[PDB]
């Protein structure tokens, strides 16, 4: 079907500009209104504006007009978006979305609705440079426990305990754009107290741009 | 009415830039004299000579002015004075120049050109109007993978416009 393989997420100095791509695949790059939408990472959704590649009709934003630039380059069959003045309140996920059509295809009458979509990447600006954090045994019938992946750069990390052997009862918590220029994260599970010295709970973290994946003891 | 019937079809392109030079309204509205008084007479006279002759002329004009409306109905052209068709200019053997026809030839000389094959064209037109076009429209309410994406005929479908 219609596939919109958006380009990846990005980190960049604030106050500069940004470009993103959305390479379509299937259907038609032209003759159908490709568009662009926002959602702040936790908020609802938000439409910005689009482009129609056969006639370069640009229908821009009520507020972001003058700072947004959408193009359409059918000769290599892509579609770019250029925003400016990167800032912590330009931080949103930016999904690229195409209008659908009636019937199972990509050629008939369009519907007016954002039917086929893309994977989306969170367009979040970067303040600092990379940082490998440290992981801790957070000490508490039922002993609570955590592995605080705190004050790192950049997002995200994941947490799996005993290389994912313990799989049920997991409770992760999302990463925070906190007030230190870094990012923190929390993750807990539910174990009993009597199995402290028998089963050693060893969380595993995955921070891929900082390259720290350590096995870490929890024996409180 | 008929005001440029002797002109060439380029100067009778002038005729069909106006109401085919008023031909159709002169067809149906020249009835208005026998429409104004078949009834203003209040006289006995005990018999009628025009009671068959005028009536035969009247219903002759009506059936002649309905056969053409039905024939425009049968080629999907009902209402439209000038409409186009899916029938191509076929192997029909009066193949000639565009700038000869619509610049220097009258409508009457044009009728003398294609006096043959006119019933061939009339039989030919409804074929492309109906036998596939109506059946394609009957298809066009339900289809499989092909309607959105058949990826074969579409190039030829574009090719029909192409060649
Ligand atoms: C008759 O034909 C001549 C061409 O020599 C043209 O100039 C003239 O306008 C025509 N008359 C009418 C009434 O169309
Ligand atoms: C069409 O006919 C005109 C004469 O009416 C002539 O001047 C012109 O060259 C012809 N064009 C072609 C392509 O034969
Ligand atoms: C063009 O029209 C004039 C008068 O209408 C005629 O004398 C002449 O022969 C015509 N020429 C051609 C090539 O039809
Ligand atoms: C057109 O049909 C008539 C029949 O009356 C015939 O005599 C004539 O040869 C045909 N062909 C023409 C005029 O080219």
């Amino acid at each position: 079907q219609v596939q919109l393989v958006q380009s990846g997420a990005e980190v960049k100095r604030p106050g500069s500009s940004v470009t993103v791509s959305c390479k379509a695949s299937g259907g038609s790059f032209s003759t159908y209104a490709l568009s662009w939408v926002r959602q702040a990472p936790g908020r609802g959704l938000e439409w910005m504006g689009g482009v129609i590649p056969l006639l370069t009709i640009t229908n821009y934003a009520p507020r972001f007009q003058g700072r947004i630039t959408i193009t359409a380059d059918r000769s290599t069959s892509t579609a770019y978006l250029e925003l400016n003045s990167l800032r912590p309140e330009d931080t949103a996920v930016y999904y690229c979305a195409r209008e659908g059509t009636t019937g199972w295809g990509w050629l008939g009458k369009p519907i007016g609705a954002f039917a086929h979509w893309g994977q989306g990447t969170l367009v979040t600006v970067s303040s600092a440079s990379t940082k490998g954090p440290s992981v801790f045994p957070l000490a508490p019938g039922t002993a609570a426990l955590g592995c605080l992946v705190k004050d790192y750069f950049p997002e995200p990390v994941t947490v799996s305990w005993n290389s994912g052997a313990l799989t049920s009862g997991v409770h992760t918590f999302p990463a925070v754009l906190q007030s230190s220029g870094l990012y923190s994260l929390s993750s807990v599970v539910t174990v009993p107290s009597s199995s402290l010295g028998t089963q050693t709970y060893i969380c595993n973290v995955n921070h891929k741009p900082s390259n720290t994946k350590v096995d870490k003891k929890v024996e409180p | 009415f008929l005001g440029a019937a002797g002109s060439t079809m380029g100067a009778a392109s002038m005729t069909l830039t106006v109401q085919a030079r008023n031909l159709l309204s002169g067809i149906v509205q020249q009835q208005s004299n026998l429409l104004r008084a078949p009834e203003a007479q209040q006289h006995l006279l005990k018999l009628t000579v025009w009671g068959i002759k005028q009536l035969q002329a009247r219903v002759l004009a009506v059936e002649r002015y309905l056969r053409d409306q039905q024939l425009l109905g049968i080629w999907g052209c009902s209402g439209k004075l000038i409409c186009c068709t899916n029938v191509p200019w076929n192997s029909s053997w009066s193949n000639r120049n565009l700038s000869e026809i619509w610049d220097n030839m009258t409508w009457l000389q044009w009728d003398k050109e294609i006096s043959n094959y006119t019933q061939i064209i009339y039989g030919l037109l409804e074929e492309s109007q109906n036998q596939q076009e109506k059946n394609e429209q009957d298809l066009l309410a339900l289809d499989k993978w092909a309607s959105l994406w058949n990826w074969f005929d579409i190039s030829n479908w574009l090719w029909y416009i192409k060649l």
